[PDB]
């Protein structure tokens, strides 16, 4: 199998009652020749109001932003390369997604999201490490919304830079502290860039930023503030640590960071 | 069983260290380890001292001291079972005699009539149904109409378990002579989870023992389905492999023991089966064809095995350094990048002195040709690695029909020892026939009187007197 | 957690046959212990099945261990 946005390429788009045009393995990139390619010009009713792009409708010279540069307040700026625009619109690095318009997301081109995830052993009762038969165990800590049906990576969108990481955890954290754990949020970077989502169209995606933050030992240190720090529920259903798994039950992509997470460790899968 | 409980702390000695040297590389989470570090800051279970000296690099046998042994006695697993399982801690260096006294003598053992000592892989791994099956069953039928011991590694893991389940579905079945299929497990003191809750002097002897798969370190847990145990000790904590040296020395003693029935006397074979394995397996072969021992090796669901398997049809200078890595890589496929390239010619070596020893090995050739089962291909390479033996005379063809009127089954017998190639008189026939009149074995008596010995020329007066 | 593989053996227990969770729920690669194959077993005495009874017997609950106080209220 070629590793291709499928997600992306899933017909009937979230929450919408539209349908797209079937592109098969064949039909996906740019380069290759596809002519009968007529996708529909879609995008969400309110995604024409405030803060999020006015360029739903960009036949009209509103387009005037900046492309693959900081165009102010959005930082319409790829992390893979320098996009090719046609007709004043982006095109979906990646390939062909058979719908066209802005969807369901904030701006055109990339939209810059943050997901961080925090890393630790598993110990047993004495206190070592537990062991399937080559690799160790790791714990995460993921979050449940009430109505997501789905566990979550605790990140969220990154319209401000620092503050996603309390835009992230303003419901569930802290409001203090959380700006303490930014300070700590500092750690290392696994994975940049493109992002497969069912809500991306051939103009807008998604790109992330994936930072691990890591607590080898499991005794007293940062941990105990980490626990301390638990305002765990303004406006979410429940958030607990969880053992790693090939069938973790998450969200669908997020797996997918998760298989290059535990690469970084040596767990197994 | 107070004489028992008298008896053992007498004769065996355990090892236990005296002398408190730290270490550098500090354990996970256990970072206080005195070189051995098995339950205090200091290695030791005596008086903090100076001890005149601090000596860095303690030597093993310099440093560590014997004492009497206390882990001795029964034991039972809380909620799995409810018979009742012998066991014993014993030190790394005794003499064998001690050990095969207490079998027979305290523990209320017989003497086998053949020692099998099945090896394999360690790690887990899987295979097929079909073949799990009949190894399951052929193995589980030769030990029970043999009365053979079954000696192994205690562990949880590997192919003891798969010895484990065998024995646990005769057990299921459970037809006759439960007491016959015994089975010997011989495993380190020291990689033994919950070993903290046996030790009571004096005698442990209803000793519950938890057992928790998964929730463990490096260290593992006891099988379930083994009989006996006898747990070697050099008191250290961290360390594997130290019941080899020990089964090596106890197999070749009971080797030469001699087991005496009736007329007839023979010396106990023992024949080793080898399963999927490693380097180490792959080492213990070549130990055993050495000093003479036949092996069966199993083909499929290896590494180790399916290497044998492949290059045994093969002449021995036909085997190539590069054919043994290419075959290594396509079987291993992870170990063989891992592997370096200067221990390669070590193990082309090893198989090469292996695959030239012709006679002593065989390959199970599962389905194909020969297959009729897994216990008449274990009978089948211990007679013929009992013919290939250098003798004066024809004492070689008298020796295989005491070995195979030892055992109780005559198919054997009919079928190789009697069909072709020995031109024997019947008057030699005489001295196995008494044997086989005097344990009540019909069927022996009817083949040796269908293959000549005359009932009027037989029964003599000194006979006479020898039968009654 | 391993809530998959009892939930494969309550599915097998409602549906009368016994074949299919002898071939392939009990072969291989679950590693149980017997108390947590408790709870399926009074179902199995409740509605008359004793050959899912006489499986999880050689499959090794011990039923010295099973009968308890509430549970006999239970089955009564
Ligand atoms: N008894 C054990 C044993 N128990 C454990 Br937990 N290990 C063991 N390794 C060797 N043996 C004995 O040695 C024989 C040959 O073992 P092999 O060469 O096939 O082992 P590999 O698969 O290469 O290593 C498996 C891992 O488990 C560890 C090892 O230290 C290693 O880290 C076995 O039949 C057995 O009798």
């Amino acid at each position: 199998g070629d590793s291709y946005h499928v997600n992306a390429r899933h017909l009937l788009y979230p929450n919408c009652p539209v349908t797209r045009f079937p592109v098969p393995n064949e039909k996906v990139p740019w380069e290759t020749e596809f002519l009968i390619y007529d996708p529909p010009f879609y995008t969400a009713e309110r995604k024409d109001a405030a803060a999020m792009d006015p360029m739903g409708d960009t036949l009209e010279p509103l387009s005037t932003i900046q492309y693959n540069v900081v165009d102010g307040l959005r930082d319409r700026r790829s992390f893979h390369g320098p996009y090719t625009v046609q007709a004043g619109l982006p095109l979906n690095p990646m390939g062909r997604t058979g719908l066209r318009g802005r969807g369901s997301l904030s701006c055109f081109g990339p939209n810059h999201t943050l997901y961080p995830m925090v890393t630790r052993w598993r110990r047993n009762e004495d206190g070592a490490i537990c062991r399937k038969s080559i690799k160790k165990m790791l714990e995460v800590l993921v979050v449940k919304l009430p109505l997501s049906e789905h566990w979550a990576l605790p990140g969220g969108s990154r319209e401000p830079g620092e503050m996603l990481p309390r835009k992230l955890k303003r419901i569930l954290r802290q409001e203090h502290w959380p700006s303490f754990e930014n300070l700590l949020k500092c750690g290392m970077e696994v994975y940049k860039g493109y992002m497969d989502d069912p809500r991306n169209t051939d103009n807008a995606w998604i790109e992330t930023v994936a930072v691990s933050v890591h607590f080898q030992d499991q005794n007293d240190v940062e941990l105990n503030r980490l626990n301390s720090n638990l305002h765990a529920c303004d406006s979410g259903a429940s958030i607990r640590w969880q053992v790693v798994d090939r069938r973790i039950p998450l969200y669908a992509n997020h797996k997918t960071l998760l298989q290059k997470a535990a690469a970084e460790f040596g767990a197994h899968y | 069983q107070e004489s028992l409980s008298s008896w053992i702390p007498e004769n065996i000695k355990k090892k236990e260290c005296v002398y408190f040297v730290e270490s550098s590389k500090l354990s996970d989470a256990g970072k206080v380890v005195c070189q051995c570090g098995y339950t205090h800051e200091q290695h030791l279970e005596e008086a903090t001292k100076p001890h005149t000296f601090q000596g860095t690099q303690w030597d093993p046998k310099k440093h560590v001291q014997e004492m009497p042994t206390d882990a001795f006695g029964d034991i039972v697993f809380t909620g799995l079972s409810q018979k009742v399982k012998k066991y014993v801690r014993v030190s790394q260096d005794t003499p064998s005699s001690v050990i095969y006294h207490l079998m027979t003598q305290h523990w209320g053992l017989d003497v086998p009539n053949l020692l099998i000592s099945v090896t394999g892989g360690a790690k887990n791994f899987n295979m097929k149904p079909r073949l799990k099956s009949i190894f399951r069953r052929g193995l589980v039928k030769v030990a029970q109409t043999t009365g053979a011991w079954i000696i192994t590694g205690g562990s949880h893991t590997g192919v003891m378990k798969q010895v484990g389940e065998a024995v646990r579905d005769f057990s299921l079945s459970s037809s006759y002579k439960e007491g016959e299929l015994i089975t010997i497990g011989v495993a380190t003191w020291g990689t033994v989870h919950r070993r903290e809750g046996l030790i009571h002097p004096t005698g442990s002897f209803p000793a519950e023992y938890i057992l928790d798969e998964d929730g463990q370190g490096n260290l593992t847990c006891l099988d379930s389905n083994h009989s006996h145990f006898i747990l070697v000790d050099d008191g250290t904590h961290g360390q594997y492999g130290v019941e080899i040296p020990l089964r090596t020395r106890l197999e070749k003693f009971i080797s030469e023991q001699t087991k005496e029935r009736g007329g007839v006397a023979i010396k106990i074979p023992i024949v080793c089966v080898v399963l999927e394995g490693g380097p180490g397996t792959l080492h213990t072969i070549d130990n055993a064809t050495t000093n003479g021992t036949p092996c069966v090796v199993v083909e499929g669901s290896g590494r180790v095995a399916d290497v044998i398997a492949q290059v045994a049809n093969l002449p021995v200078s036909d085997i190539t350094i590069s054919l043994i890595q290419q075959k290594l890589s396509v079987f291993f496929q992870e170990m063989f990048e891992t592997f370096t390239e200067s221990r390669i010619v070590e193990w082309t070596k090893k198989i090469q002195d292996i695959v030239r020893r012709r006679q002593l090995l065989t390959v199970f050739r599962e389905g194909k040709d020969g297959q009729q089962d897994v216990d008449v291909a274990i009978l089948q390479a211990l007679l013929k690695a009992s013919r290939s033996q250098d003798h004066f005379g024809h004492e070689n063809w008298d020796h295989q029909l005491k070995l195979a009127v030892a055992w109780n089954r005559v198919d054997i017998a009919r079928s190789e020892i009697f069909m072709d190639e020995w031109q024997w008189k019947p008057s030699d026939l005489h001295p196995t026939m008494t044997a086989a009149l005097i344990s009540n074995k019909p069927e022996f008596v009817k083949l040796f009187l269908e293959n000549g010995v005359q009932l009027k020329e037989f029964v003599t007066w000194d006979t006479l007197l020898y039968l009654y």
